[PDB]
DNA sequence: TCTGACACGTGCCTGGAGACTAGGGAGTAATCCCCTTGGCGGTTAAAACGCGGGGGACAGCGCGTACGTGCGTTTAAGCGGTGCTAGAGCTGTCTACGACCAATTGAGCGGCCTCGGCACCGGGAT
DNA sequence: CCGGTGCCGAGGCCGCTCAATTGGTCGTAGACAGCTCTAGCACCGCTTAAACGCACGTACGCGCTGTCCCCCGCGTTTTAACCGCCAAGGGGATTACTCCCTAGTCTCCAGGCACGTGTCAGA
């Protein structure tokens, strides 16, 4: 059931993060920098395809950080080091 | 203010500590801990525009006035000659409700200042543009957290005080 | 001969606040390469930023936007507050 | 108005991203940390894109402006300009 | 007087203007851009110099060694976020330890 | 008969020369520089298109989808080192698994 | 309107090795931004490379050195071998 | 006591700013690495020390992250897998 | 024309030990000194080759400090104090 | 060769597999696994200059000839119009010793080719410019590893065969 | 078995190509030193090796608790289809601001003394 | 760290080529001004995948222990790292002039851009 979900979400190229939550998220973040600021409809999809690429590049390395410590389940201290080692 | 043509009615007052001083060009050094404050008074009457003041201004499309509660002001940004993030107020379409929505006020709208408190105006409760969640808290409790703490935590403070 | 460094200006701007503090020549070259790298960063950012708007000139707004892009946080705010004050004291003469 | 929208992306979405990354099991306390990472990441990227748009005297952040902001941060995106 | 004296700064306006014209950054160059650039890098040099002077006065020394510049850059948060990919000659390392060692 | 035909390539030499002149990369520009950049751009596009066509032939599809381009890039070694800080939209991720899972 | 891309040239260089394979418009924009990023990378490398020797003329030497600086491995070794073979046919005519 | 003069050496080399890597073996290493790129290629003596400082500041930044990866893995010693991870976490 | 037969062993084991004590490492395994020198070889094989292409772009024969600091500037490892 | 003025006596022969073909501009594609080979013969007599050949050339300062055993050749580098990394030989100041020292040969020095083997010349042992470590191995054992494997491992192969 | 987007002729117009000019930047030769490299003594500060040991690394275990998975269940996410309107990207003037040409001049880059704060010692408490 | 020579290295002092500064003058890219049309925002609704829980076994995280072995550390040897010093040499500068090659300006034209209708993927 698990590795079937890995094989499903590792072959298809769909939008993993939802569109309108990401829209509200980037609007809530950009409202502290410019009020009544519009977004291009391609720009939010570009932000989504960059954020879901950076998160997958972080997760595929914190999985290496988890299996380096002879464990399978990742932790908050795994991703803290996974960001802190390169960012 | 928008540009330097409209910035000819204010000057940069850079208070270092809680006392009112200038000490040159922003202490001549960038100093942590002692967070610098800037309230810009016009030379006509000396009305202060500080971090937590409630200014009155006519809207760009309505014409009817509105109160803006200043949350932050940033000296010499890119599009504007000084940026001002202020919290909006709810018009009754004389009681005025509070709103945690940030906006930006230009210099050609601001007319007078008015410390709106509970019983020239009267606050009743913090509200939202959706039309619910009336929390009967005046503005005196949040201005200390606005003036003492940077607004990165005061935003979540008045967002958690609502709902 | 003809090496346009930043030795004397850095030495003068050091002595206007802490006049009793010396500076080594290695640290002088470090600060020279430091201000040269920041100048190269801001100049390349302003060049790309003027190319991004199909413009041919670099005004003070271009360098101000590029230096709000490059420097992080409150240091950029203090930098643009120094720069705008200096150009308003310069051009208004 | 807009508040707590970082809970709009939920823990099954982070589960989907983690299955794409190639994990088997994840903890239940990593979701707030992943949201805190994403908040700073989107804060930096959105701030650079807002600076790029506010430079050009526009009032709409374009895909070209956000791909320039991602190019400047060493995360060069393709397919938009 | 020069443009630096008219601006109120101690850093060369004309040298920065010449380097901007000879650096192939644009065909045209505005008037406020070199004085803005000299003001910015003058403020940056002044801040790193006063932090290096603080690091020297915290070591009871006067001549700023490169170790003082390293300990002044890395102790500040925003300068280290600015100079994240930097390498300083004769700087050593931060005095730092983890709690899971002692 | 034209400049691109005299070079013998399928990429525009004149557009490369005009963009090099208008991009503020130098004051003067030699003759061999835009045709050299034209040749290396044509070679890079031809190699990435050949690898994308190999991915499309190995995936039984007649059109280059972005997944074919990302699989062609990440399956190669030197193209991944050239495009390490490159995130392709609508392409997902390279299929790989760890042995300790 | 009047926005130049490299769409027709990429289509023509695709249709002479794999003539039975189409290409999507999204992948066309991906390849256009890809070759534009490589173009501006080689251009911004050759600019700073010609600035290091106090020159003002970008030649085939400057772009060849910048493209053996940018492209890693034997890919640059095949790239300069194609580029010299093209410019000999160009300048020999 | 075992394991307390290692902290003394840590306190000695954290307060100091000298060159831990020797000059002449590093110079021979840089020369034998550039031997495959240009024969009879001479080096400026400032450039060798510049490469030594960049190598030193890269290696201590690798070793700090390696020790942090060992600390996160509930250990105080480091292994080859830690540096393999740190190279696969930094390209 | 020096026969420098594998001078990566010239970075001896106490040198990596001193670098680790500067980095804050309590103790090192014995299968690390063979790996750290390979990491150093892989790093220098990039940066020295970049500096050699930089200095042979300019038709020179000396690798000056400007060449290595520009090669480190391009790689995102920007050195100071040399140019 | 140094430049294009001296590169008018050779052409690019790009053999894809071990067989001798051209197939256009380096297979028109970059192909892994099938490592391409380049030996450049002059049009006067067809003398091959391959990966593992021993060419004869007069030195730039000595005048007396010397043998260079080609380890690698890189088409169209920056300073030279083609670069050639060749292993040097030890002159007796007719027996010639082998040397694992890389160097670069220009086109204005090379005269003839000579497959120097053990008993026009005679190899005795691999040696060094220090003057010791005579290992009596001919060149036929290393040319297969030179032609089959890339020289990144063949360098350590003949470095480990010495000492 | 169904259909719905992608690809071959289509006028053009405006950017690319050829030709004809000078000017100015690189490219040949040419000094001459200003940096290397190299090989000599030397001497000593780390480097190498051997052993003791003891403290951390690895492995098995057993208590267990947080987590994948199964099944309702909201419920907000995705698509559509409206209307509308804010502003992006145009054209057009001109105008204010910069590039470029001589003149000038202080200034800020090199020599040259002139001291002056850091080094590392006796040795003392750190 | 007291404190003493001392030292070698920065700090003023002089000073002289030279690029920063000023002044006209032209010319030319940005600033206003309209427009227009276009892509983005709001909202209601309609399905509807999917997030949100409760159980629930169960399987790995995690603490204990127990062994064991490998590296920390010290003590003796050793060997080349640092210094330095002379000497050779070679390439990095900087004229120099010139020449040829490319910017500028016409100049002709063609090519590659926007439709477009015929054609080819998917479920």
């Amino acid at each position: 059931v698990a590795l079937r979900e890995i094989r499903r979400f590792q072959k298809s190229t769909e939008l993993l993060i939802r569109k309108l939550p990401f829209q509200r998220l980037v609007r809530e973040i950009a409202q502290d920098f410019k009020t009544d600021l519009r977004f291009q409809s391609s720009a939010i999809g570009a932000l989504q395809e960059s954020v879901e690429a950076y998160l997958v590049s972080l997760f595929e390395d914190t999985n290496l950080a988890a299996i380096h410590a002879k464990r399978v389940t990742i932790q908050k201290k795994d991703i803290k080091l996974a960001r802190r080692l390169r960012g | 203010a928008k540009t330097l043509k409209d910035l000819q009615g204010w000057e940069i007052i850079t208070t270092d500590e809680q006392g009112n001083i200038i000490d040159g060009g922003q202490k001549r050094l960038r100093r942590r801990g002692a967070k610098t404050e800037h309230y810009l008074k016009r030379s006509s009457d000396g009305i202060k525009l500080g971090r937590g003041d409630s200014v009155v201004m006519h809207n760009e499309a309505a014409g009817t006035y509105s109160v803006y509660m200043i949350q932050e002001l940033r000296l010499n940004t890119l599009n504007n000659v000084v940026e001002l993030w202020a919290l909006t107020y709810l018009r009754w379409f004389n009681e005025l409700y509070l709103t945690a929505e940030l906006a930006e006020l230009q210099l050609f709208n601001f007319i007078r200042v008015a410390n709106v408190m509970d019983g020239d105006f009267t606050v009743r409760y913090i509200c939202e543009p959706t039309g619910e969640k009336f929390v009967d808290i005046n503005i005196e409790d949040v201005k200390a957290y606005i003036k003492k703490v940077e607004p990165r935590e005061a935003q979540e403070y008045l967002k958690d005080l609502t709902l | 001969v003809r090496k346009e460094t930043y030795s004397s200006y850095i030495y003068k701007v050091l002595k206007q606040t802490h006049p009793d503090t010396g500076i080594s020549q290695k640290s002088m070259s470090i600060l020279n390469s430091f201000v040269n790298d920041i100048f190269e960063r801001i100049a390349t950012e302003a060049s790309k930023l003027a190319a991004y708007n199909k413009k041919s000139t670099i005004s003070a707004r271009e360098i101000q936007t590029a230096v709000r892009l490059i420097l992080p946080g409150e240091l950029a705010k203090h930098a643009v507050s120094e720069g705008t004050r200096a150009v308003t004291k310069y051009s208004s003469s | 108005i807009l508040r707590d929208n970082i809970q709009g992306i939920t823990k099954p979405a982070i589960r989907r991203l983690a299955r794409r990354g190639g994990v088997k099991r994840i903890s239940g306390l990593i979701y707030e940390e992943v949201r805190a990472v994403l908040k700073s990441f989107l804060e930096s990227v959105i701030r650079d894109s807002v600076t790029y748009t506010e430079h050009a005297k526009r009032k709409t952040v374009t895909s070209l402006d956000v791909v320039y902001a991602l190019k400047r941060q060493g995360r060069t995106l393709y397919g938009f300009g | 007087q020069s443009r630096s004296a008219k601006a109120g700064l101690t850093f060369p306006v004309g040298r920065v203007h010449r380097l901007l014209r000879r650096g192939n950054y644009a065909q045209r160059i505005g008037s406020g851009a070199p004085v803005y650039l000299t003001a910015v890098l003058e403020y940056l040099a002044a801040e790193i110099l006063e932090l290096a002077g603080n690091a020297a006065r915290d070591n009871k020394k006067t001549r700023i060694i490169p170790r003082h510049l390293q300990l002044a850059i890395r102790n500040d948060d925003e300068l280290n976020k600015l100079l994240g990919n930097v390498t300083i000659a004769q700087g050593g390392v931060l005095p730092n330890i983890h709690q899971n060692l002692l």
